[PDB]
């Protein structure tokens, strides 16, 4: 039973946080314009459609992270390292010892999660008032089920070592 | 009368001092960081320590 | 530095925590009417706790007066 | 607010444990 | 007791945070040890929870800087003049080593910290936030400062 | 995840502890590994920041919100410069502040005069809705 | 709005639902009586109906520094009710009869603090 | 921990007592700071006629 629901989740945390990276509609202020992870799309700027990218130019560490959005993409990149390691349970079987590996890369993701977003409110706000769009509430969900993905996967470990 | 008293600006309306800011995360990002850090930094010497033992 | 309407408020809610505690652990770790008074005690004057409850329904009421005993001290300083 | 925190989480206490033991 | 080099410092850490500890010291020599950090860091939590209130409540700005012979020193703000008239006249003709220092730097400083126009001088002033600084007459100084 | 390679400290029992960690009020359990007590250790730091924080923030706002002052004098209406104040467009009043030789009302009359919304209302009840 | 009333009535909702698994778990005791180990069919009501009658007492306590009398009126004849069983310490049918109208009044009150604590909250 | 009941009474009535006292004197501190960090030197001739 759960070793079939740690498949399914890695391909519905991964690709459900690849999209939240790519459509950008995270963050709505004010015209009306909705911003986004590399590109804000103006709307109500003096013209009907326009979608520009934005121009980030010892705090120029945290303009490059901002700029160069590692964090948010590096838990996906770990979530698809840990997606095939729990696939190898078939294929180089009774090894007891890879689906701890998997555990290690579901969690890690996790950290690399909520750092992606501290890099990105202090740099935002870095009166108007701004609302969280559904796109930013996608994100979010890469995290909750980071976690029920690394309970998962690390207590089949030791039901087999038991 | 020509140079103060014909001013735009007065001192006592600028220093309001009322309605400071709430806190927000702008400046206590700096404990998340060292929170997040200790955690990869614990999970690290766990692992050390695992393979240490197993080996 | 807090009316008297809340100190009526904090003594209730002390005593009306303690008796759910009680009730819940009785449903199923000893938390009677008597070591509830004192774990409850001990939480809201930022000590030590004796023990914790063991039950996730008991869990709850700890964790809920600890967020209350943490809320009305920081405002009363 | 507080105190409506504590009032909800004692009566989710005793959904729970009506649950729990409503379980056996 | 066996508080090891590894029990001592895990009850001290639970100690400072306010939090409570595991397991107390059985001699007189460890409780003193014991009750004289739990007096120094309620102490210090109190004064820093004292000190970030004191903080928050009241704010005190300071300017970066107070006199012209204190930015010779420093030479972190890149200060400017206007291009031909009074002031330029006089820091070139400066006797003295502090008025000398600040012309020698105005001269080969870059870019161009020499301003054509005064408005285009306090336009620069009010964009720069703390790296521009403008050497006008007092009065029109005090004229643009209340204006 | 640390604590469980392969002790108490299962997924209901975490929770539990870093809850009580969070609070101040601390538990029966700890963690007895290295890497557990780091993490708690870590933790610990975290919470006591920010309970420490959040209560001086409440007594800075506390203590700003019972320092405060309402305009009740024309001295404090003068040097005040957040409130607009504002008169008869064509009255009494402004034939008065026209020709009012005192410092206290000489400065209003000169904000008054120059202002970029409107400081002068035709009817007092025009006036009175604004 | 929010006073010291309005909050004891907030109380009750939590408490007084605890006290209907009493007279419900009552029932459930003398109806296995009924049907027929007779000492745990006993002894552990003599275990319940302590809590039962101190809770009660907390109701006629919170309410009497509210100042809501009109509340205290409705629950001070079932505190009148107690002070004879403490006092002495077929019966069947008679103990059958002295526990249903316990399911009844301490479930018609128990809707009072459902609308009297709206009656004061909402009312700002 | 006490563990009579009278024993528990004294443990409560001194918890009260310390815990009235470490907030008191935290607040007094923060107010010692605070009143400290908000001062004024005269420099100018109306202040100097005010005061
Ligand atoms: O003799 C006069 N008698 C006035 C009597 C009144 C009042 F009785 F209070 F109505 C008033 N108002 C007070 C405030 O503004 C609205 C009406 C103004 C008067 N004026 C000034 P004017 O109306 O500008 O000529 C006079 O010169
Ligand atoms: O890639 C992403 N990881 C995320 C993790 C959490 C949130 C989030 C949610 Cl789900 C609700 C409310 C505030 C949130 O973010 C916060 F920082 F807490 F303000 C967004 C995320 N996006
Ligand atoms: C100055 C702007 C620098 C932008 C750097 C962007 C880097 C993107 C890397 C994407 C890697 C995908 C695999
Ligand atoms: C529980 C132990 C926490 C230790 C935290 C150490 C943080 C060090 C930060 C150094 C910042 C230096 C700025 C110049
Ligand atoms: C929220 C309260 C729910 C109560 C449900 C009770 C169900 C009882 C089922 C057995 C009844 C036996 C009657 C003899
Ligand atoms: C640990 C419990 C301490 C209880 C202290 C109660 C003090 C009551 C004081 C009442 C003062 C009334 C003034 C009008
Ligand atoms: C950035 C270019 C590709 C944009 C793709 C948008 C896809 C939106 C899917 C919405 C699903 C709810
Ligand atoms: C400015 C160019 C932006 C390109 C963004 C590519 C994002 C790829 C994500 C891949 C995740 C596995
Ligand atoms: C099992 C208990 C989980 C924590 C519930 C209470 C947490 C403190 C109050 C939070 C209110 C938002
Ligand atoms: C046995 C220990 C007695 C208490 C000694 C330390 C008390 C805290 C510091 C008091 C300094 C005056
Ligand atoms: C949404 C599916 C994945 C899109 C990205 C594919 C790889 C692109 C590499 C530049
Ligand atoms: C409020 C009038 C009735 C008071 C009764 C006191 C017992
Ligand atoms: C902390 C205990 C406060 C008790 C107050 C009792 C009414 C004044
Ligand atoms: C075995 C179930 C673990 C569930 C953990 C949930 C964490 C949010
Ligand atoms: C488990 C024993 C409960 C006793 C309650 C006494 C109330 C005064
Ligand atoms: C009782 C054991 C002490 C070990 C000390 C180690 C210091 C690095
Ligand atoms: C998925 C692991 C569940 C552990 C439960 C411990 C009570
Ligand atoms: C008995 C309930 C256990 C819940 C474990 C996960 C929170």
């Amino acid at each position: 039973v759960q070793v079939l629901l740690t498949t399914i989740g890695a391909f519905s945390a991964f690709g459900l946080m690849t999209i939240a990276i790519s459509t950008d509609y995270w963050l709505y202020t004010r015209g009306l314009t909705h911003s986004g992870l590399w590109r804000i799309c103006c709307l109500e700027g003096l013209k009907r459609g326009v979608c520009v990218k934005i121009n980030h130019f010892a705090e120029y560490l945290l303009r490059v992270v901002r700029a160069s959005s590692i964090f948010p993409i590096l838990s996906a990149i770990l979530l698809l390292l840990g997606g095939v390691c729990v696939a190898a349970s078939r294929v180089y079987k009774s090894k007891r010892n890879i689906i701890l590996g998997a555990g290690i890369l579901f969690v890690a993701a996790g950290l690399s999660n909520i750092i992606g977003v501290i890099v990105y409110i202090s740099a935002n706000a870095g009166k108007n008032h701004y609302s969280y769009g559904w796109s930013f509430y996608f994100g979010g969900l890469s995290f909750i089920l980071a976690e029920v993905i690394g309970v998962l996967a690390v207590n089949i470990y030791i039901e087999r070592s038991r | 009368k020509w140079w103060y008293d014909k001013g735009e600006c007065g001192s006592g309306g600028g220093d309001s001092k009322e309605k400071t800011s709430a806190l927000s995360l702008s400046n206590v990002a700096g404990v998340f960081y060292i929170l997040v850090g200790g955690l990869g930094l614990a999970m690290l010497v766990a692992l050390i320590e695992f393979c240490y033992k197993s080996r | 530095p807090l009316a008297y309407e809340i100190w009526m408020c904090i003594v209730f809610a002390y005593i009306g925590v303690s008796v759910v505690l009680f009730l819940v652990s009785r449903f199923s770790n000893e938390f009677g009417i008597f070591n509830s008074l004192w774990f409850s005690l001990g939480a809201f004057m930022r000590q030590g706790c004796d023990i914790s409850p063991r039950s996730l329904s008991g869990r709850i009421v700890g964790g809920v007066w600890w967020f209350f005993t943490l809320i009305i001290i920081s405002s009363y300083t | 607010g507080v105190f409506y925190i504590l009032i909800g989480g004692l009566g989710l206490a005793m959904l729970v444990a009506l649950i729990e033991f409503c379980y056996k | 007791n066996e508080f090891g080099i590894f029990n001592s410092l895990w009850f001290s850490l639970g100690a400072f945070m306010r939090q409570g500890c595991d397991i107390s010291p059985r001699s007189l020599s460890g409780r003193i040890v014991g009750g004289v950090w739990w007096f120094f860091t309620l102490i210090i939590i109190s004064s820093y929870t004292a000190n970030l209130a004191a903080f928050l409540t009241v704010e005190r700005m300071v300017s970066p800087i107070e006199s012209a012979e204190d930015l010779s020193k420093q030479t972190e703000i890149a200060y400017g003049t206007l291009d031909s008239g009074s002031t330029k006249e006089f820091f070139r003709r400066s006797k003295i080593a502090v008025f000398d220092k600040m012309w020698t730097y105005m001269r080969s400083a870059e870019p161009s910290v020499f301003v054509r126009t005064t408005a285009e001088g306090v336009a620069r002033v009010r964009k720069s936030k703390g790296k521009y600084a403008y050497l006008l007459e007092s009065t029109m100084n005090e004229y643009i400062e209340q204006r | 995840l640390v604590s469980r390679f392969s002790n108490e400290f299962g997924i209901f029992n975490s929770l539990w502890f870093s809850l009580g960690a969070f609070m101040q009020q601390g538990c029966d359990i700890s963690p007895r590994s290295l890497s557990g007590r780091i993490v708690g250790g870590v933790w610990w730091f975290f919470t006591l920041i920010i309970i420490s924080s959040y209560t001086a923030n409440l007594a800075a706002f506390l203590t700003v919100e019972r320092m405060v002052s309402p305009i009740e004098s024309a001295e404090d209406l003068a040097k005040q410069t957040e409130i607009a104040y504002g008169t008869l467009e064509a009255g009494s009043t402004k034939e008065f502040f026209r020709r009012s030789k005192i410092a206290v009302f000489e400065k209003m009359w000169t904000y008054m005069k120059s202002a970029e919304p409107s400081v002068f209302v035709r009817t007092t009840e025009e006036g009175m809705i604004r | 709005a929010f006073t010291f009333a309005a909050f004891c009535y907030m109380l009750t909702l939590v408490l007084c639902a605890s006290l209907i698994f009493f007279v419900i778990w009552h029932i459930i005791a003398f109806d296995e009586l009924r049907t027929d180990n007779i000492e745990r069919i006993c002894c552990l009501l003599r275990k319940l109906v302590v809590p039962e009658y101190s809770i009660h007492g907390l109701f006629c306590l919170m309410f009497l520094c509210a100042a809501e009398w009109v509340t205290l009126g409705l629950n001070i004849p079932l505190l009148f009710y107690h002070l004879w069983r403490y006092f002495h310490r077929d019966i069947l049918n008679y103990c059958q009869k002295e526990s249903w109208c316990k399911l009844a009044f301490y479930l018609l009150s128990f809707f009072y603090y459902l609308y009297s604590m709206v009656y004061t909250l909402v009312s700002f």
